[PDB]
């Protein structure tokens, strides 16, 4: 994979598709530049800070679209395909999948 | 025992991805096993939303 | 012998899996210096010599 | 070592959910490994049906 600086990545305001009403992207869109002076590249978010070149994740519009997605060191909130705010890692209660061996 | 502890920490950090896949597959069972109480769940994206 | 009913979860409660914990590192180990040695003990034995 | 044994029992009881998911995914391989001989499995429903 090709590393990308955090500052070179931005969040699109909404996942709604203007061309096709009733359809929205299931994963937030990302506009990013390869370097500091690099051009912006239209893309879609992936899993664990991954960036997808193709904005192909398309789903029908759904009510109650309260979703969370990772973003750098924290999460980014959404409601009805609308950006809400950044979230820190500690903002969400953590359940431990690990099994302690003291 | 330090080798065992290091291997156990590596095993947890290494099965974390298996656990993520299992959460994507059967969120109710995975969330119940993780929390300790039988709870219904639904992964609303990168995070899991639960309900007792 | 128990039964449960799971209502459809909402966004009220959100949980996350713990991040991969930092595995402990092996100790640097006891830096051992080899070499010959001759342990000495207190001479409780007397000083014997031949006398006439 | 009692802590190790307790953690191992917890690890088995805790990976049982991953194993249920894996049975749902690849029943042939999962049943073969669990039994100990290369066998073919079918739609379990709630219990694996196998065949040598």
């Amino acid at each position: 994979c090709v590393p990308v600086a955090a500052d070179n990545v931005i969040v699109q305001n909404s996942m709604r598709i203007s061309s096709r009403p009733g359809a929205c992207y299931s994963r937030p869109l990302v506009s990013f530049r390869y370097e500091d002076q690099g051009p912006l590249v239209e893309g879609q978010l992936g899993e664990n800070n991954e960036l997808r070149l193709t904005r192909d994740a398309i789903e029908p519009c759904t009510v109650g679209h309260r979703r969370y997605f990772t973003f750098g060191g924290g999460y980014v909130y959404f409601e009805e395909y609308a950006y809400s705010h950044q979230l820190s890692r500690a903002d969400i209660t953590t359940v431990s999948t690990f099994i302690d061996l003291n | 025992l330090g080798r065992v502890a290091i291997a156990w920490c590596e095993l947890q950090n290494h099965e974390l991805t298996l656990w993520n896949e299992a959460r994507k597959l059967n969120p109710n069972a995975i969330a119940s096993v993780t929390v300790g109480r039988r709870v219904s769940a639904r992964m609303l994206g990168d995070v899991m939303a639960v309900s007792t | 012998a128990n039964f449960y009913v799971c209502p459809p979860p909402t966004g009220a409660t959100v949980v996350q899996f713990e991040q991969p914990r930092r595995c402990p590192t092996r100790p640097e180990g006891q830096n051992y210096t080899e070499g010959i040695a001759v342990v000495f003990k207190e001479n409780i034995a007397p000083y014997k010599f031949k006398a006439t």
